[PDB]
């Protein structure tokens, strides 16, 4: 191969791997915020499922 | 036993199993428990002599004392919040009945005195359902508790597992206590990136129980259940032996064997959450159970042991064991470190 | 659960017992019904890592009605100020109390 | 006093379970965790549960039958022990009895009690509902719906017990 | 999707080419499990059972199309869940104002 | 002279193997008995607890 | 050991040390009172008096090998003006496995008991002033 | 359908094939006392299957072309070799004695096999119960170590536990002196070395050991050798015997399942044949073994599992 | 807590150390677990009963059944060990070491 697709076949490697390298960053510190904050779709962590709570009249009015 | 209370007896254990992982409320989770308890013990008792009743009654005070502790931690969660759903548990105290009410049933160290005298008394087979399915349910429930888990006691437990399952194995030359120790220390790197990434738990724990289920069926195709009447699997089965190098190899996590997968990604994850002393600990100690592996491999396939004449007899006659599923589970004992990535599919 | 087989299959093997705000037999309510749904209804949906920090308030008063500490304890300190000031010939009960 | 009845119960409670856990012959363990079982019967009843308590107690009652018929089968000897006779046994009996006196005593001395975990010693007529006027009982209405509600607790229960015969034939059958 | 292998916004994604490097291989290992099958029962390797080593490559690659499918799904969920809470969260991921080496300094450690 | 005494002695491979040797002695010598390891399982507890405060 | 723990590191390296001597002397007996207790449980003495015994010489030995530590480590520091040094701590992890070799008699132990003790004692030191965790927090 | 769980399921239940004709008999004796042919005899007259007496050989015959192997695939154990040299230093004798239990062994498991799976029962000439007559001979005579004795009951304590004694013992006793003539008369030169004391060994194992041993359990006949001329006499005595003792009576299905399925697979009955005890009689290194088994495969029809051997005319072998 | 739970509590704590701690009889120790269901059974009761919560009423109930079981299975054990050595002793149980 000549010199100028060894080149640019470089430079497209470069391109992938900087790009991968980066989300790799990014996801470290987007499971960082999520686990600290619980905002988000990761560590959600399930509570009880409010529709199993009963709103009918019950036997007496205070409840 | 009747074939047919045998397959009832069977899909019950895999019953209890199934109860406590689809079970969103505490009460079916220890029914399940105790269902499979029920129906494992006949499984131990399966051949009747005295060994065998020791190791079910010693498996029955265990697994006994240990649901008492978890339904004593369920009631506990129940006074503190009013709920009885399957998740964090809402008192410090019942978090930690709960986690050594399951360090027991897994047989984790220093709860482990059970698991090689257990798995010496009974079986094969009976010992390849304790050391593999009996640890699906535990694990499941530590799954969905881990949040409320104390830190310092769970690492404990994997540590010391780790070190007692390392050192127990060096001595043993039967074959089911070898199992046993090497069981205790896989435990350990299970529960150890348990509070870091549950999804490498999994991993770890599906690893496992593929390498295990291959030894114990290569175990039974021959018969074997001591070093010794394993060292001459070389003079019948010469493909034997080299499988259960392959195997050993990969148990012992030598790269690029399937085992050292787990292994693995389990020091990934911990040392993304800046744990580097506890992973480096780990890996140097599991040393331990690569030298008494390799021993195994030393006599069972890189060197020829001495035979006895009457093995020319058994020249004539083909293996008629099951050995279900062998094929199988062998080739993804070693050849899937180049899938590793397809580990997302637990998430 | 670990597998939610009755999320999928819709059936309902033991969620029913999982809470004292669910249908009970006749609508006989729990005496903790109130606070338990109100803390369910504050921590519905946001996850355990939110709902420690968001929910408090309801889980507290939740967890006054499933054990009444504060409350026995602020009896405590009434009876034991009454013993105090009866025995030292200071106050005297009313005829009803 | 009568007030305190459930505590007073609960003290005999624990006493039962001193006397078994001492672990005497299993004659006089059957004996302790029958008492255990009685007043255990009386600690429920006054929270309300009649049908709770006296089942608890009639189970238990056909337990130790069995209990008793093996213990002179295969847990006897020729002296059996009592709690006197046995420096290990009363050992364990008089450290269990004291421990309870203890806790006993500063709790009714304080109305409080600090063992590893506060409690309090108001008595626990405290914490009972004050409204009531339905016209059942609720833990029967509670118990009754297993049959409506429990419809997956009968199947598991009664799977169980199926099981539980096939499998002691099948332990005892050497 | 709760308790579902492939949940239904999972069509949206190409689906795995069925000349998958990754599914290649996987038929490769039933390959492997097939010859190991005659071996270990003590039959011709290569020639024994043609029926049964048919069956062994299949269904390897029957599973593995589904396991690439759904390992394939989670990340790409990964992805999107990672991306849309950067957007969520503008605050806590800054541009960065990239100075150039012109502009910064670097002590240099001579390798004398 | 002592100095290399330490870093051999220490570190020798007859050194590291021939201490996992005693650990494996003392983690394996055991009695065999339901009486001593229900035994300790009750000193684990205790110490848990007082000790290391895992319940707190 | 929290709190036991936390003291010893509350107190400034280098100084007052009969408070650090007694720290890993505290920390030193508990260590061997849970190796007796163990030891004891799993291999039963003979008699109640061995069983003090035993209890005796474990308790002894770990008590002693915490206050040599912590008198070397602190002594040490004290001398050389150098508190926060890993050093320090190297010479209190070397005298802690001589007192194990000469309570074991056996120079085998302790040359060996020297060189683990002592390197582990300094990576202790190094972990604190560096802030590495042995049971890291979840972070991610 | 091969035999197992399913097939039981389904309904192939060994009582369901059971009769009064289902029985094991085993005839015994000292040597040259008319075994074989009084076994032949009392199998003809009831229809019953005639297991010629375990040899050297027996394995042979019941796998491959049934012909004897060369003697290097049994570890050259010679009954020639162990008429000439009783005591030589090899280790014949006893590894002549431990290769003929197995055989016997195997035999047993081959015998009861048919006897449940087809109802139809069997006559053997001597068995592993009575294999140790020759053991105590060997050994009283100086011709084995009092450890090759203890080896021999080691694998017998683990193997003999598995399985029912023979429904009817059959024991034709001869008088040593008579014996001896008959071994002249035989014209055999190496068996006519055998000593009179050793005989007498086996008729003092036989009539002291066994034969009391097998009543506890066992209808023991008993016959001189005039009664044993006429085979007629003796199945006149079989067919018209109780069978009010012994462990048969006990069996039922389910044990018999277990059974069946212990004696068709050969290797789990072999297995403790060959436990790892390093005895010099019956011990061989790897070079040796390693050596012998590559010939073994080399055999014709040997190297694949029976039915996938094309160099020996099997077909369809890419659809097996 | 409540005085009555106090009591409870260490009855399980008395029994849990009841079964740890062996004597020789193997039928000892099946009492102390028998010990723990009861007070756990009692427990349980007082908490479901107390908070009214009406569907529980059968979670005690639920608990004797599998305490039936365990007793039952535990004695079936202790026929085969005495069948085999002639009493229940523990000590008895130690071929595996
Ligand atoms: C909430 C509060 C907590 C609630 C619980 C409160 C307690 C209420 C009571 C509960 C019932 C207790 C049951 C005790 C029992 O069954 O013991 C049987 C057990 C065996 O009985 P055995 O079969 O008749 O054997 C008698 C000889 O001991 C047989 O031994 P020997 O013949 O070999 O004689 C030599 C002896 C000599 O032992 C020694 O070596 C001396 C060791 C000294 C260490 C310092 O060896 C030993 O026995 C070693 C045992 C040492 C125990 C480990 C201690 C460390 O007996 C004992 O071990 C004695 C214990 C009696 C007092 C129990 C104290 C209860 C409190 C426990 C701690 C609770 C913490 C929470
Ligand atoms: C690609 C990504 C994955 C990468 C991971 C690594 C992949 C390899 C994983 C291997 C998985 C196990 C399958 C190995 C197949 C071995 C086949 C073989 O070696 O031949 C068997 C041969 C049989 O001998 P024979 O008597 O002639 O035939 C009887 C069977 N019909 O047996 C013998 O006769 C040999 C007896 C002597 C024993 C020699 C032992 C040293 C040589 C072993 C080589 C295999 C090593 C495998 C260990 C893993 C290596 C990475
Ligand atoms: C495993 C092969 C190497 C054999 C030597 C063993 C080395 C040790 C293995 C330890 C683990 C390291 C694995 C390294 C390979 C994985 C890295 C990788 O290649 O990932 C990308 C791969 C697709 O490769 P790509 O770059 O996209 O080029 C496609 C060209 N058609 O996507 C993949 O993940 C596929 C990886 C599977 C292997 C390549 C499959 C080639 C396709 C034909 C099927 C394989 C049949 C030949 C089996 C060879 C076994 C030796
Ligand atoms: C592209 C392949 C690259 C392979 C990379 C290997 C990576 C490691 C994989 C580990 C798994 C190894 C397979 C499992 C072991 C099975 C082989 C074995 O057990 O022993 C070798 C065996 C020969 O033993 P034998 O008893 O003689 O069997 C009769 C065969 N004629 O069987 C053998 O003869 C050797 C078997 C291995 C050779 C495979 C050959 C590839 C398939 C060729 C297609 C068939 C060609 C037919 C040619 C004849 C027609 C012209
Ligand atoms: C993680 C990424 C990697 C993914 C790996 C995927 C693993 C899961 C894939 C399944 C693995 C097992 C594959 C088994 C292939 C061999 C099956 C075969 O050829 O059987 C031949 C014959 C029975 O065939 P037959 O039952 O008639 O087929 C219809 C099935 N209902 O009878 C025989 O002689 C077969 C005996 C050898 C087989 C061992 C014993 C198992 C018996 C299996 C029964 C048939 C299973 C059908 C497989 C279908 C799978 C889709
Ligand atoms: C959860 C938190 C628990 C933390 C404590 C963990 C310790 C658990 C260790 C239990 C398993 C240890 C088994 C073992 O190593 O053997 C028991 C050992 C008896 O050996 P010993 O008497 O000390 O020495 C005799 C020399 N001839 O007895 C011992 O000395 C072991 C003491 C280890 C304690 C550290
Ligand atoms: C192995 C032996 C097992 C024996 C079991 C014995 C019974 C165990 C009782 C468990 C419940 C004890 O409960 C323990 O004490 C009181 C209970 O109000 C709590 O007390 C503390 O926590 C709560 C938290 O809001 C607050 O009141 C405050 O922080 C503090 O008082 C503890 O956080 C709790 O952990
Ligand atoms: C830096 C980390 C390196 C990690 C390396 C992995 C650790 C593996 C530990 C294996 C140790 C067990 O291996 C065991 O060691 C002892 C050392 O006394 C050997 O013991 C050998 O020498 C001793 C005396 O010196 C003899 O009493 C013994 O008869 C002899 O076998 C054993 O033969 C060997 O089986
Ligand atoms: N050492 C030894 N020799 C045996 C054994 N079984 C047979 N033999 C020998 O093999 C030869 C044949 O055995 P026999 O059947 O008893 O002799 P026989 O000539 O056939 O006399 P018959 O009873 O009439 O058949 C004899 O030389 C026996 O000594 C054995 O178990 N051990
Ligand atoms: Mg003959």
């Amino acid at each position: 191969d000549g010199p100028e697709k060894n080149y640019e076949r470089t430079m497209a490697i470069l391109q992938i791997e900087a790009e991968k390298a980066e989300l790799r960053l990014k996801e470290l510190e987007v499971r960082r915020l999520m686990r600290a904050r619980g905002d988000g779709p990761w560590f959600h962590y399930p509570t009880i499922d409010k529709e199993l709570i009963d709103h009918s009249p019950k036997a007496t009015p205070d409840n | 036993m009747n074939p047919i209370i045998f397959i009832i007896i069977l899909l019950t254990i895999m019953l209890g199993t199934i109860i406590v992982m689809i079970s969103s409320h505490w009460l079916l989770v220890w029914i399940g428990f105790e269902m499979n308890m029920l129906a494992i013990i006949p499984i131990m008792m399966k051949n009747h002599n005295p060994r065998a009743t020791e190791a079910s009654t010693k498996y029955f005070l265990t697994q006994s004392t240990a649901s008492m502790l978890l339904m004593m931690a369920v009631i506990i969660n129940l006074m503190f919040s009013g709920q009885w759903t399957v998740m964090k548990l809402f008192n410090p105290m019942a978090s930690m009945l709960m986690t050594m009410a399951l360090a027991m049933k897994l047989g984790m160290a220093p709860f482990h005195f059970w698991v090689p005298e257990v798995t010496q008394g009974i079986p094969l087979s009976s010992g390849l359902i304790l050391l593999t399915w009996q640890k699906l349910a535990p694990m499941s429930v530590l799954y969905q508790i881990f949040p409320s888990i104390n830190l310092n006691l769970i690492l404990t437990l994997s540590v010391l597992s780790i070190l007692i399952g390392g050192w127990g194995g060096l001595n043993q030359t039967q074959l089911r206590k070898i199992m046993a120790y090497s069981s205790i220390a896989h435990m350990g790197w299970m529960t150890a990136v348990l509070p870091y990434n549950p999804t490498m738990t999994l991993l770890n724990l599906i690893i496992y129980i593929i390498m295990t289920s291959t030894m114990f069926t290569m175990f039974m195709a021959n018969s074997t259940t001591t070093t010794l009447s394993l060292s001459h699997t070389w003079n019948k089965t010469p493909i034997m032996t080299v499988l259960i190098l392959a195997t050993l190899l990969s148990m012992g996590g030598l790269p690029p064997l399937s085992g050292f997968m787990p292994k693995w990604m389990i020091i990934q994850e911990m040392t993304k959450n800046n744990s580097i002393i506890l992973p480096t600990f780990m890996a140097i100690t599991a040393l331990l159970n690569l030298y008494f592996y390799m021993r195994l491999t030393y006599s069972t396939t890189l060197t020829m042991f001495p035979s006895t004449n009457n093995m020319k007899m058994k020249w004539q006659f083909p293996l008629m064991k099951k050995m279900t599923f062998l094929p199988t589970m062998v080739v993804l004992s070693t050849m899937m470190l180049p899938l590793t990535p397809m580990l997302s599919v637990l998430e | 659960p670990f597998f939610d087989v009755q999320k999928r299959l819709g059936v309902d093997l033991d969620r029913w017992m999982t809470i004292q705000s669910a249908e009970q037999p006749h609508k006989i309510p729990s005496r903790c019904h109130a606070f338990e749904k109100e803390w369910i209804e504050c921590a519905h949906g946001i996850g355990s890592i939110r709902a420690e920090k968001e929910c408090k308030i309801e889980f507290e008063d939740f967890r006054e009605c499933l054990l009444r500490q504060k409350t026995m304890k602020r009896l405590h300190a009434i009876r034991r100020q009454r013993e105090k000031l009866i025995k030292e010939g200071k106050y005297t009960p009313p005829p009803h109390h | 006093m009568m007030l305190y009845i459930v505590f007073i119960l609960s003290v005999i409670f624990v006493m039962g379970f001193v006397g078994f856990s001492s672990k005497p012959s299993p004659i006089y363990g059957g004996l302790g965790l029958i008492v255990s079982g009685g007043v255990g019967c009386g600690i429920v009843l006054n929270f309300g549960g009649s049908f709770l308590g006296l089942m608890v107690f009639l189970i238990y009652l056909g337990g130790m039958m069995v209990v008793f018929g093996y213990t002179t089968a295969m847990a006897t000897e020729q002296y059996p022990e009592i709690w006197l006779s046995n420096k290990a046994v009363l050992g364990a009996f008089v450290t269990g009895l004291l421990m309870e006196f203890f806790m006993v005593y500063y709790v009714l001395k304080d109305k409080e009690v600090e063992v590893v975990f506060e409690f309090n010693g108001l008595g626990d007529w405290v914490i009972y509902d004050t409204g009531d006027s339905g016209f059942f009982s609720e833990e029967a209405m509670g118990i009754a719906a297993l049959y409506s509600y429990g419809t997956w607790l009968v199947i598991v229960t009664g799977w169980s017990l199926l099981i539980g015969v096939v499998v002691i034939m099948e332990i005892t059958r050497g | 999707a709760t308790f579902q292998f492939l949940p239904d916004e999972a069509r949206s994604l190409p689906p795995p080419k069925l000349t998958d490097p990754r599914l290649a291989f996987v038929g490769f290992l039933g390959y492997c499990s097939g010859l190991i099958d005659n071996a270990i029962r003590r039959r011709p390797v290569l020639l024994a059972g043609l029926h049964r080593q048919l069956l062994y490559i299949t269904s390897f690659v029957f599973v593995g199309y589904y396991l690439l499918k759904r390992q394939d799904y989670m990340y790409a969920v990964r992805d999107h869940d990672m991306f849309s809470y950067i957007k969520s969260h503008p605050e806590d991921f800054p541009e960065k104002d990239k100075k150039t080496y012109g502009e910064v300094f670097e002590e240099f450690h001579p390798v004398r | 002279s002592l100095l290399d005494l330490i870093w051999l002695e220490a570190i020798l491979p007859k050194t590291i193997s021939l201490a996992q040797m005693k650990a494996s002695t003392l983690v394996t010598n055991q009695k065999g008995l339901i009486k001593l390891y229900f035994l300790s399982f009750l000193i684990t507890i205790l110490i848990s607890m007082i000790l290391f405060n895992f319940h707190e | 050991a929290k709190t036991v723990l936390r003291q010893y590191w509350d107190i400034p390296e280098g100084t007052e040390c009969h408070r650090k001597t007694y720290a890993t002397t505290s920390i030193g007996g508990a260590a061997g009172l849970v190796v007796s207790a163990y030891s004891v449980a799993l291999k039963t003495p003979t008699s109640f008096l061995e069983g003090v015994a035993r209890t005796g010489r474990y308790t002894f030995t770990a008590a002693a090998i915490g206050a040599i530590f912590g008198l070397t480590s602190c002594i040490s520091a004290q001398v050389r003006e150098k508190p926060d040094d890993p050093l320090n701590y190297l010479i209190g992890g070397c005298a802690g496995g001589l007192i194990l070799g000469a309570r074991t008699r056996s120079y085998g132990i302790g040359a060996a008991a020297c060189a683990y003790m002592g390197l582990t004692a300094a990576l202790v030191k190094m972990g604190q002033l560096e802030g590495w965790q042995v049971f890291a927090e979840p972070k991610v | 359908l091969q035999y197992g769980p399913l097939a039981y399921i389904l309904g192939e239940k060994a009582t369901k094939k059971m009769t009064e004709k289902s029985k094991l008999i085993t005839v015994d004796g000292n040597i040259c006392s008319g075994k074989s042919k009084l076994a032949k005899e009392i199998a003809e007259k009831l229809g019953l299957k005639h297991f010629p007496e375990a040899g050297i050989h027996y394995v042979d015959s019941t796998t491959g072309d049934g012909k004897p192997l060369p003697v290097q695939f049994s570890g050259n154990c010679s009954l020639e070799k162990f008429y000439d040299d009783p005591k030589s230093n090899d280790g014949n004798s006893y590894r002549l004695q431990a290769w003929l239990y197995a055989s016997r062994l195997l035999q047993y498991a081959d015998a009861l096999e048919h006897l449940l799976s087809t109802g139809q029962g069997v006559v053997l000439e001597r068995s592993i119960y009575s294999d140790f007559v020759f053991l105590e001979a060997m050994y009283r005579q100086g011709f084995i170590r009092k450890q090759c004795v203890d080896h021999y009951n080691q694998v017998k304590k683990v193997t003999i536990c598995e399985y029912l004694p023979p429904h009817v013992v059959v024991y034709v006793d001869v008088p040593v002196p008579e014996v001896q003539s008959r071994i002249q008369k035989k014209g055999n030169p190496h068996e006519m070395k055998i000593t009179s004391a050793y005989l007498q060994d086996i008729e003092n194992a036989y009539k002291g050991t066994f034969l009391p041993e097998m009543s506890e359990k066992c209808e023991v006949l008993q016959y001189s050798a005039w009664e044993a001329q006429d085979a007629e006499k003796v199945v006149e005595d079989i067919e018209y015997l109780k069978y009010d003792k012994g462990p048969w009576l006990d069996q039922n299905d389910r044990k018999l399942h277990k059974l069946r399925m212990l004696v068709q697979d050969k290797l789990e009955v072999l297995n403790y044949t060959s436990i790892p005890v390093f005895l010099p009689e019956v011990t061989v290194g790897a070079h040796q073994s390693d050596q012998v088994f590559q010939e073994f495969t080399e055999l014709p029809g040997r190297k694949y599992r029976a039915g996938y051997n094309e160099d020996v005319g099997d077909k369809w072998i890419w659809l097996k | 807590m409540s005085m009555v739970y106090m009591n409870i509590m260490m009855a399980f704590t008395v029994s849990l150390v009841g079964l740890l701690m062996y004597r020789s009889h193997l039928m000892s120790s099946l009492l102390c677990l028998e010990g723990m269901m009861l007070s756990l059974f009692v427990m349980a009761a007082l908490t479901i009963l107390n908070s009214h919560f009406t569907l529980a009423s059968m979670m005690p109930i639920i608990l004797l059944v599998f305490a039936a079981c365990e007793a039952a299975l535990g004695l079936s054990l202790l026929v085969m060990v005495s069948n085999t050595y002639g009493t229940d002793y523990v000590q008895n149980l130690n071929l595996l070491q």
